[PDB]
DNA sequence: ACGACTGAGCCGATG
RNA sequence: AUCGGCUCA
């Protein structure tokens, strides 16, 4: 996602939750390591959690049900 | 309480022992600086021993150093040990041996104190400035109460019954007459006072007073602190104490002030109890107060004080307001950082995402950025080592900062920002120089222009910053606008060109007869040699079109196109049909192909080709060898006939002036229609003897083919000029006005072709002179208008899901008589319904559908009728234009809505 | 003309002309006006903090981009804690209320 | 005037020479005469018999000796005047006097704007209305269109205080809709501070920082755009307790 | 009776 | 830093 991110917006439906589905999953991949999944193409982790998006993957209903995984591996 | 998570602010009155807690110990002395060393003395409105010491926990003496001791209290010099930052919060005070008016519970109209003792202005004034007394307490001296003696009657008042009977003098009498006058009495004497000599305008007052007294102790105030008892003192760092350049000091105005108040006292202290002579006194009572009218707000009473320059001098209260105080220093006046600036050139190999940033520029900014990725790569051991390899303009800097720049957005700014397309977002890439680079259409979505411009250069740091200044503020959302349905970024000025000649029809050029095998045949006939871009021929085309569904629909056809037009459908992408390209297509009709491309494909594609259509626009505009002759300033034919036999016509009514078939007066008027009959019987004689001006034939002998005049294709193609323009240029110049209005006797003849007369230019002169006068107050107007119509309608927001009841506002089409601009398509367009859907969209593909029924009788759910909480319940409003689609629970309706009245406010 | 980092003037914690750099870039009202536009909210909480103002948060950001972490963090800027400390001694009382 | 045409609309003043819509349907007929004026009568069967008005000295009429007129008539030529007629029709003609001068203004220059953005600002200028009924407090008054709903669809149900309030009409146009901001932050950034952070003091005023320029200046995040969402999980929790 | 554009440049001069 | 001076969008 350089050129133009229509895909990815209307996947999970406005602008406005592109950036705090996004937001949050751009902090996700910055912090602790965390998976690349499609080809890391050099990039950085600014289009990543975007691009996750425009290849039929994150969305809100993916961070607020997978964070209860990692509540489920530390005990 | 510790957190500081607020939530809600509430204000209220300055109660003593209230302003006494946020002082820590009063400002007893009036001292500054002991001009021997910049020491804060002792006692002075600068001391440690009260506001902390002139370091980092440290003191004035010099026992206590660095650090260690956190918060120990000492004394000979006499600082609590903290970091002096306090210096920016902590307060003192000074308490007056006499009590002061305050002046903005006073003499800001109508009184606070009038309204709340039924009383005028003038008044208050008499007692408190000194000259006469007043009556409190209801007794036995039949003076009743708030009554106005001056001074020399009094006398036989504790002279005839006296005991119960209060009546002081001074502010102070103010002071007493608001202690006691209860409150449970006061309230209770106007709900039954409202019964019946009402009348309708009379009771604007009695309403006035209904509201104050009401909203007083209810809140926990009570009116006592009106006039100030204790006066509060500022924080030592904000009142700057700094000596700049040359052993001198520098300080506004608040010291000035803050000083004389105090001198007046202790000169006030040291005669209470020290002899008090009552009219040596009145010098006091009267001198202190007048300078505390002075620094809570100098300019309200009269123009009371000045500088050393004759000019005011700044208060407490121009703190705030003067457009210029901690108010407009929030917003307005705000320096931003990590950004930059210099001058704006073009950009024509660009594609749209892309600035060019100055190398420099970019490396200035991205200091933060660099040093961490270049720690991380392990090419550096601290953040100063690469300070100098930074410095240094070692090779690999720059090997970092293009992995930098790649995948890290932009803000690109220009003021003035009328409404918000003022900021986009433009994934730069690097370009040495000093200057930085841009596209050409987006010259039209900004305020903008290659001529002496200059653009600052933000940006944005957190993941989600970069991400919703790519996601929103980013131009790719950007080609419709705001305002209205119609895209911003358009092809302008040049690339147009190029397409009209390309486009542009013919009969005859270089060979004909020619049919091709495809779209690619034609670009060999051209770039080597062997054609034109002219030559009307039958060309293979493979247009796919959309599926009902989509997408198994490859037609072939075999249409009549010229070698020029063909080419761009190339560009085209797959999905068009051919019928828009298949003419000689200015702006006008190229603004089509987006628009066109737009709804029927998407956003994906519009972008790509759009932008690919401006590369192939310069492309042959260049090329072509186009220019501007003297050659293609061409005369009309018998123009010096046309001037001539009207000129005569002037010459045959003053045949009549003094006589009498037309009167004296009307003479200004009546030539003045058919001197205008020239002004465009002469623009047909041009736009007639330029228009298809050829007549040179190949093909045996033929007369019709469009003009090969320069200028005129630019007014045929609508790169530039106008065909009013054209006119002046190598036509008539005509008709001009006064600085009040009245035309001249002899508008020009002439043009710029040929040489004007000295009163001819020294006439228009005024025309152009006061046009361009207007424009020194047409970009300040607008900006005051548009400021004004934001402030009213931008404490709004989208709100509720829906809002439901069927209701609005009629749309029947426009008919003033015999003339239509927008009917029924293009104006209820979006608006929606509540009658038959109801309550569905009226989309772009819509009011198609909703013109073949004979469509009449509209309503509509609108904004003014939205039954919904605070804001627009957007299923009953229309449609987010900025993009194609509904509109959405965020976007701020209310700053759009002005915004977009400055925008063609210009 | 160009800025990212350096000094700022005593009171109103905000960049100066002069010695050492240029003008650092101004940010007005009618341009904020396009920040409330678009869907601006984190970036317009940047400008107003961490880049101009805040003295506890503005540089202790900084090593938040060079730590590589690249996060907010921000608090309160001190424009509002001088027309606070102002409104106290112009004779008013106003404080901030909790959770 | 000619460029603050549009400065005018907005702004709300009464122009040059207006009209008289007839203001109650019925029998309307004139009577009496001094110089060349004559008295109008308007007298509704229903219980409101009184009504009497006059005209001033060069208006010629389109209702002579007793005609149908309704509810007024294009009677005497002119621009006509903001304030009656949305006192008189209601609000559906009144906004669109709004929209039928301003636009014609762009229209020469060549300039479109989809007319639902005058609405917008419309809204909050036909905004601040005024009730009739003596209710919760005074007769006049300033108090919001909408919070005189938090007041009419409040109070003819639920509790024992019984008094309806039927709403009326008032024209403030940008600089007096403006002004009655209560909200204390964004009032003070473009009026005379002086006159609300005095009444400020007074009655112990507040600001729960719901606004937009509100939020701003404090250092806090904007309830608009992508900040929506966040002020829908902040301002859901001061009533979650 | 009130209300006074949006950016930054360069010089100068006294609280 | 307030004011004054003057240019370019
Ligand atoms: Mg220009
Ligand atoms: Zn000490
Ligand atoms: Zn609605």
């Amino acid at each position: 996602a350089r050129v133009t991110v229509q895909d990815a917006v209307e996947k999970i439906g406005n602008r406005f939750d592109l950036v705090l589905v996004a937001a949050r999953r751009a902090r996700q991949m910055q912090v602790g390591g965390k998976d690349p999944l499609v080809p890391e193409e050099n990039d950085k982790t600014t289009v990543i959690a975007l691009r996750e998006i425009e290849e039929g993957l994150i969305n809100n209903q993916i961070l607020d049900v997978r964070e209860r995984q990692e509540q489920q591996e530390q005990e | 309480t510790k957190t500081e998570e607020f939530d809600a602010i509430k204000i209220a009155l300055a109660s003593p022992d209230m302003i006494r807690s946020w002082s820590f110990g009063e400002v007893k002395k009036p001292e500054t600086i002991n001009y021997r060393t910049f020491k804060p003395e002792r006692d002075g409105l600068f001391c440690a021993r009260i506001f902390g010491p002139v370091k980092d926990y440290e003191c004035l003496c010099g026992k206590y150093k660095r650090l260690k001791h956190r918060g120990v209290i000492c004394e000979k010099c006499g600082v609590e040990v903290t970091q002096t930052k306090v210096r920016r919060e902590r307060m003192g005070h000074i308490e007056l041996a006499s009590p002061t008016a305050h002046i903005w519970f006073l003499k800001s109209l109508p009184s606070r104190i009038g309204l709340l003792l039924d009383m005028p202005l003038r008044d208050i004034e008499r007692v408190l400035y000194f000259e006469s007394y007043v009556v409190i307490e209801g007794g036995m001296t039949n003076l009743e109460r708030q009554q106005i003696l001056t001074e020399e009657q009094y006398l036989d008042a504790l002279e005839e019954f006296g005991d119960e009977f209060d009546a002081k003098m001074g502010a102070e009498a103010i002071q007493a007459l608001l202690k006691s006058m209860d409150l449970e009495q006061e309230c209770e004497q106007l709900r039954e006072e409202l019964n019946e000599t009402n009348s309708e305008t009379k009771r604007k007052k009695l309403t006035k007073r209904i509201k104050l007294l009401e909203a007083f102790v209810q809140s926990g105030n009570k009116p006592e602190w009106m006039i100030l008892t204790v006066l509060p003192v500022l924080p030592p760092d904000l009142r700057p104490l700094v000596p700049l350049d040359g052993g001198r000091f520098a300080t506004s105005d608040l010291n000035d002030l803050y000083r004389r108040v105090i001198n007046r006292n202790n000169r006030l202290k040291r005669l209470l109890d020290l002899a008090a002579p009552d009219i040596i006194v009145r010098n006091e009572k009267r001198m202190l107060q007048e300078a505390v009218d002075a620094l809570l707000d100098n300019g309200r009473r009269g123009r009371a004080i000045t500088g050393s320059n004759k000019r005011p001098l700044k208060s407490l209260a121009d703190m705030i307001k003067g457009k210029q105080g901690r108010f407009r220093q929030n917003l307005l006046g705000k320096r931003v950082d990590y950004s930059g600036r210099s001058v704006i050139t073009v950009g024509p190999y660009l594609r749209l995402h892309q600035c060019g940033l100055p190398k420099k520029m970019a490396l200035e900014l991205f200091k933060p950025f660099i040093y961490g990725k270049l720690e991380l790569r392990g090419l550096a051991t601290t953040i100063k080592a690469a300070k100098k390899m930074v410095e240094r303009e070692e090779a690999v800097v720059w090997d970092i900062l293009d992995e930098v720049i790649r995948e890290h957005p932009v803000l690109l700014n220009r003021a003035p920002t009328l409404h918000r397309l003022g900021i986009q977002a433009f994934e730069p890439v690097l370009i040495e120089g000093k200057a930085i680079q841009l596209h050409p259409l987006v010259c039209a979505a900004y305020n903008a222009d290659f001529d002496g411009d200059q653009m600052a250069v933000h940006v944005p740091l957190t993941l989600e910053a970069q991400l919703e200044a790519r996601a929103l503020m980013m131009s790719t959302n950007n080609i419709l606008s705001p305002a209205n349905g119609e895209p911003i970024i358009v092809p302008s000025q040049d690339v147009v060109l190029g397409l009209y000649y390309m486009t542009r029809d013919c009969v005859n050029a270089k060979g004909e007869g020619m049919v091709l095998t495809g779209p690619k045949e034609a670009e060999r006939l051209y770039r080597s040699g062997l054609a034109s871009l002219h030559a009307r021929v039958k060309v293979r085309i493979t247009e796919y079109e959309k599926d009902a569904n989509g997408e198994l629909v490859a037609k072939t056809s075999l249409k009549d196109t010229t070698v020029g037009r063909a080419i761009l459908w190339m560009i085209v992408p797959k999905g068009l049909p051919y019928s828009i390209v298949n003419q000689a297509l200015g702006k006008k009709a190229i603004s089509k192909m987006l628009n066109t491309c737009y709804r029927i494909l998407g956003l994906k594609p519009t972008v790509i080709f759009a932008d690919q259509i401006m590369y192939t626009g310069f492309a042959y505009a260049a090329r072509s060898g186009a220019s501007v002759g003297i050659d293609d300033m061409v005369i009309p034919e018998k123009k010096h006939e046309i001037i001539s036999e009207a000129e005569a016509e002037v010459a045959e009514i003053q045949e009549q002036f003094q006589s009498g078939l037309v009167t004296a007066g009307e003479r200004y008027n009546k030539v003045i229609d058919i001197w205008a009959a020239a002004n465009d019987r002469v623009s047909k004689a041009m736009m007639d003897n330029l228009q298809t001006e050829t007549v040179i034939n190949r093909d045996g002998q033929e007369e019709k083919q469009v003009s090969f005049n320069s200028i005129y294709m630019m007014a045929d193609s609508g790169a530039r000029g106008s065909a009013a323009q054209i006119r002046q240029l190598a036509g008539m110049r005509g008709l001009m006005a006064k600085p009040d209005g009245s035309i001249i006797e002899t508008p020009i003849t002439a043009n710029f072709r040929e040489g004007l007369n000295v009163l001819q230019y020294f006439i228009s002169t005024h025309g152009a002179r006061k046009g361009l006068a207007d424009t020194a107050l047409k970009t300040a107007n607008s900006g005051y208008l548009t400021r004004r119509l934001v402030d009213v309608a931008q404490d709004l927001v989208v709100t509720e899901d829906d809002c439901g009841t069927h209701e609005g506002i009629m749309m029947t089409p426009v008919i003033e008589g015999g003339d239509v601009k927008e009917p029924l398509r293009d104006r209820v367009l979006g608006r929606v319904t509540a009658e038959d859907p109801r309550n569905t969209l009226l989309h772009e593909q819509w009011c198609d559908l909703l013109e073949e029924n004979s469509v009449d009788a509209v309503k509509v759910r609108s904004v003014v009728s939205c039954d919904t909480d605070f804001g627009v319940c957007a299923h009953c409003y229309g449609r987010d234009l900025a993009r194609g689609h509904i509109i959405n629970k965020g976007e701020a309706i209310g700053v759009i809505a002005a915004q977009s009245i400055g925008e063609p406010g210009t | 003309h160009a800025r990212s980092t350096g000094s700022y003037s005593l009171v109103t914690q905000q960049p100066l002309g002069g010695k050492a750099q240029f003008g650092g870039q101004r940010f007005g009202e009618m341009e904020v006006w396009a920040l409330e536009a678009y869907g601006a909210a984190y970036t317009l909480q940047e400008m107003l903090t961490v880049k101009s103002d805040d003295v506890n948060g503005r540089t202790k950001m900084y090593k938040n981009i060079v730590d590589g972490n690249h996060q907010m963090e921000p608090g309160m800027p001190e424009s509002f804690n001088v027309l606070l400390k102002e409104i106290r001694s112009l004779g008013i009382n106003i404080e901030l209320e909790d959770e | 005037g000619g460029l603050p045409r549009v400065a005018d609309l907005f702004e709300a003043r009464r122009p040059k020479e207006p009209a008289i819509l007839a203001e109650i349907s019925g029998i309307v007929s004139f009577g009496k005469e001094t110089k060349g004026k004559r008295r109008l009568v308007i007298t509704p069967v229903d219980g409101s018999d009184p009504y009497e008005e006059m005209i001033p000295k060069w208006r010629q009429l389109n209702v002579f000796e007793g005609e149908r007129v309704e509810r007024g008539d294009v009677i005497s030529d002119g621009p006509e005047a903001p304030h009656d007629i949305l006192r008189l029709r209601g609000v559906h003609a009144v906004t669109r006097y709004i929209v039928n001068e301003v636009q014609d203004v762009y229209r020469l220059q060549g300039v479109k704007i989809n007319d639902k953005h005058i609405e917008v600002i419309v809204r909050q200028m036909l905004r601040k209305a005024t009730i009739v009924n003596a209710g919760s407090s005074d007769f006049l008054e300033g108090e919001q269109v909408e919070y005189s709903r938090v007041k009419i669809a409040n109070r003819e149900l639920e509790a024992n205080g019984k008094v309806g309030a039927t709403y009326s009409r008032d024209l403030l146009g940008i600089t007096k809709a403006s002004l009655a901001t209560e909200s204390f932050i964004s009032a003070a950034s473009f009026q005379e501070t002086t006159r609300v952070l005095t009444e400020a003091a007074v009655a112990g005023k507040r600001d729960e920082l719901r606004g937009l320029k509100e939020n701003v200046i404090v250092g806090r995040l904007i309830p608009a755009g992508t900040g929506y969402a966040y002020h829908q999980d902040r301002m859901r929790r001061r009533a979650a307790g």
